[PDB]
């Protein structure tokens, strides 16, 4: 029935829910771990998910830092599509023409100017 | 569709009816005789019922009875609570 | 030294606390003087209890400091 | 008698009559009751 | 990836009635469902638990002894849609396509799939496929687009081109 990729579709529910950032969606794993060590015995096996995870989340840390994310965070702002804001913050770089062949429903979303001040400011951040 | 009721305003009778003592005892029998968390100093008995059954006496017995309504709004009520 | 390093410390960073709102603030003070010199003495008797259990004489006898807010058991012979 | 369902007085076994916070016995890792300098939620709501 | 709100339900044992059942129910949920996959939500990365961790119910079962509890939880998953463009990692490297990895999601991209500009090496040192200077071999992150994906089994599985511009090596 729904199989589609545009363009913003599929899943309603999925759709509804906000796609959860790289760097930060690790922060929050690490602070879930933190909790869970909170009287432990030691072990925990990790199974084989939490491997890969580890390595992707670390191999793409956007912002190896608490304060990064916090950072991120404050730049952005205005929602325009959970999903295109999550993809923006997992990608970077950088001009505009690119972001559109990247994220085609940007279309007439968004101008131009303003991007290219989001992407100098996270080159620097 | 249910609608549950408030543990303040409840309607129904405060006292335990005929057939409730009769599924609670059933329902704890099972689960003592299911080796399970025994609530009263054990007599010294045997009988995973005849066990519950000084539980219902002392009322210091878990289980909770839901009881519907014909709207299809519920009650629930303690063994502690009942008469 | 290490004593009067963390113990005053917090004490008087505390006290400043007790500054930053309405007033209680000496009584309080007051309190935890004899609270902390006091829970000193509950140790000082348990590791008498040790002591006794520890070393001479016998054993059975006991008084072990739970890690629970403070307690001394001192259980005897059976 | 099978008019009616059953499930669970929670709450009694609970605050059931009575009735602590260290780790440091043999499991290598450590504890404190729970207050050794760390937070949760206000993270995950930013 | 996704923060979302899951639903399960824990079925306890008497014998693990005792006075902190929250705890055994919290216990098992992390169990059942940490780890797992699903077409319709994907990978459980992991449980929120703490705080975003209710548990309603729950009643007992009449010819069973077992007690339900519905436990409503928040969790980090990682699903994934046709048209979504990832960073992978490429793992092997065969004249059959490039098997890439994102995070716990196998990725493959058929050597149809990618531009005529990528020759295949196999007597290079570690067989390869370079161009055009770009070398990618078993260690260099790509860019892809989903073309398609399935779900066989609880399990997710899609392929990916190279076709468009801005794609490929990182």
């Amino acid at each position: 029935f729904e199989e589609d990729a545009a363009q913003l579709k599929l899943g309603p529910e999925f759709e509804n829910e906000d796609m959860l950032t790289v760097s930060e969606a690790k922060i929050l794993i690490e602070t879930v771990l933190a909790q869970r060590a909170r009287e432990t015995n030691g072990e925990i096996p990790m199974t084989d998910v939490m491997k890969k995870t580890v390595a992707y989340f670390n191999v793409f840390a956007r912002f190896k830092t608490a304060e990064a994310t916090y950072a991120c965070e404050r730049i952005l702002g205005n929602r325009f599509h959970k999903f295109e804001r999550a993809q923006l913050g997992t990608l970077c770089c950088e001009d505009a023409e690119e972001a559109r062949t990247l994220i085609p429903s940007l279309a007439n979303k968004i101008d131009d100017q303003n991007l290219q001040g989001i992407l100098d400011e996270l080159s620097t951040l | 569709s249910g609608k549950a009721v408030a543990k303040e305003d409840r309607t129904t009778t405060p006292y335990m009816t005929k057939y409730e003592r009769a599924r609670i005892l059933g329902t704890r029998a099972l689960q003592i005789s299911m080796n399970a968390p025994v609530l009263v100093d054990l007599e010294g008995e045997t009988d995973p019922l005849q066990i519950a059954m000084k539980e219902l006496a002392q009322k210091k017995i878990p289980l909770l009875v839901r009881r519907y309504l014909p709207d299809g709004s519920y009650e629930d009520w303690s063994v502690a609570e009942l008469i | 030294a290490k004593y009067r390093v963390f113990i005053e410390l917090h004490l008087n960073e505390e006290i400043a606390a007790a500054f930053v709102l309405q007033k209680p603030i000496l009584p309080l003070i007051y309190n935890i003087l004899h609270k902390f010199c006091l829970y000193q003495r509950l140790n000082l008797l348990s590791q008498q209890t040790f002591q006794l259990s520890r070393e001479s004489w016998l054993g059975h006898l006991r008084g072990v400091y739970d890690e629970k807010p403070p307690r001394l058991r001192l259980y005897y012979w059976p | 008698t099978g008019a009616f369902d059953i499930y669970l007085d929670q709450d009694m076994l609970m605050n059931y009559s009575l009735g602590a916070g260290s780790g440091m016995g043999t499991s290598q890792l450590p504890e404190g009751a729970g207050t050794p300098y760390e937070r949760s939620p206000m993270v995950d709501s930013g | 990836f996704f923060l979302k709100e899951l639903s399960l339900t824990i079925s306890l044992h008497p014998s693990y009635f005792g006075p902190r059942m929250q705890d055994y129910l919290k216990a098992k949920l992390l169990a059942d469902v940490e780890g797992t996959c699903s077409g319709q939500y994907g990978y459980i990365i992991c449980v929120l638990d703490s705080n975003t961790i209710d548990i309603d119910k729950g009643r007992v079962v009449p010819g069973q002894g077992f007690a339900e509890f519905e436990v409503k939880y928040r969790a980090v998953l990682w699903r994934p849609f046709r048209g979504e463009v990832v960073d992978a990692i490429v793992t092997t490297v065969n004249k059959m396509g490039f098997f890439a990895n994102i995070g716990p999601l196998n990725v493959f991209v058929s050597s149809h799939l990618v531009p005529p500009d990528m020759k295949f090496d196999p007597t290079a040192n570690p067989p390869n496929y370079s161009g055009e200077d770009q070398v990618i071999e078993k260690g260099s992150n790509v860019r892809l687009k989903i073309v398609g994906t399935r779900t066989d089994a609880t399990e997710i599985f899609a392929i990916a081109t190279m076709k468009e511009d801005y794609l490929g090596v990182l």
